[PDB]
């Protein structure tokens, strides 16, 4: 055939892939964390948006740190052979490199490692996207007048 | 030219390659959320995807999200400490190719 | 619609906006350099800029750099611990617009 | 005039801007850091590459942590009004969030803060690019066969 460049990911597999949305609104009193009002609006907006992009959206609400890890591990062990990509949206409280489950923190590294090129072969060479709505510290931006 | 670290017989890629992290805010910063309309980031991300997913490469879409959040949002708080603050999303790409949701 | 955190009379942008960090490697990882040809990252960055600076938007150029480093380089070391390792650059963008070196 | 979109930075100012290259090859024995062979090849490649992009390249070799801060502060206090952007390339040993001067570390945050939208007004709204060739930790990527 003619010249082939391979500058963009192959996104024409039978399925676009999964879009896992973890929506943590209510946290265990024992953690002292407050509820995240308005997160349900985000979760719904994301579901509709990615539905229109032809993703297989799976939503989960108020997951403990254990359930987050179990969910991610389970999803990474699925056969993604016929899927073009993978998307995971995390909506919760957080700190640098951390996302909070309803009963404690989860290292983002722990979550993403399940999808490493060597640990999830059916996703090797395919785009793995993690959208994170959470704090990354306690700094505030005062901004500047334009 | 020739060297010890190039053109390997067996082709491999980094196990960390092909990941993209779309952070709602800059490293070390708080992330803002409107108790009624949702987070500034997710609101903006969905709006830009809805408007450009069938027209622009993903990084360009996320750049549009960066500009929307940066220019259109400013916090309101009765606590002077948290009042009138800004936010700039943070795109972290370890992708190796352009990404279009359409084909 | 109307809200407390949008459409401010006085326009401001984040003080952290419009920054782009082109990291040679992923967060937490070593960065490789050939004692004779230079670092894998800088080598690749210069090559891609030379070839595409007058043809592609900056993020797309950096994506090409990501792929070049990821596929063409692998370490060689007499120390098994550091032998046959890979690297994936890391693009961190807080830019609010597309960037072309030409006009 | 016709429809204006403003989707790309204005890069047609009189000058493209500065490209500051900090090339640290030799470190003080007192630090125990080894020399970075081959970095001069990088520094030269960068100078030529950005020269061709019409940047005003300024190279500096073996700068102490104090000189790095002084250099960055001085550059940030220049009048960049007629410049389209700013570029800084750091070539040295490093750790996460840190770049090494010849006699010690420098927080990257300290360097970039000089160029904040509120601290360098002649660069407000203009792209500020930092190219960093340095370690960000001690992890190694074993890679995976494709």
């Amino acid at each position: 055939s003619g010249i082939s460049l391979d500058n963009s990911y192959k996104m024409d597999y039978p399925e676009m892939g999964l879009c896992i949305i973890i929506n943590n609104k209510n946290f265990h009193k024992s953690t002292g964390m407050t509820s995240r009002s308005g997160t349900d609006v985000d979760a719904a907006n994301l579901r509709e948006t990615f539905r229109n992009l032809k993703y297989e959206v799976r939503n989960k609400n108020d997951l403990t740190r254990e359930e987050i890890v179990e969910l991610m591990r389970d999803v990474s062990k699925e056969d993604h052979s016929k899927r073009s990509s993978f998307v995971c949206v995390l909506l919760s409280h957080g700190e640098e490199g951390i996302i909070f489950g309803t009963n404690g923190p989860v290292d983002l590294k722990k979550i993403t490692n399940f999808f490493r090129g060597d640990r999830c072969r059916s996703l090797t060479g395919k785009p793995k996207l993690f959208i994170i709505q959470a704090c990354r510290g306690t700094e505030l931006d005062c901004g500047i007048e334009t | 030219a020739s060297g010890v670290d190039d053109d390997m017989a067996c082709h491999k890629i980094p196990v960390e390659a092909d990941f993209l992290y779309a952070y709602s805010t800059a490293p070390g910063y708080y992330s803002w959320r409107n108790s009624k309309d949702g987070s500034w980031f997710i609101q903006s991300l969905c709006a830009m995807l809805k408007q450009y997913a069938d027209k622009l490469e993903f990084m360009h879409i996320l750049t549009r999200v960066n500009r929307k959040v940066a220019t259109e949002f400013e916090s309101f708080s009765f606590d002077a400490t948290f009042h009138a603050k800004k936010q700039i999303p943070c795109i972290v790409s370890m992708l190796t190719k352009e990404l279009y949701f359409y084909h």
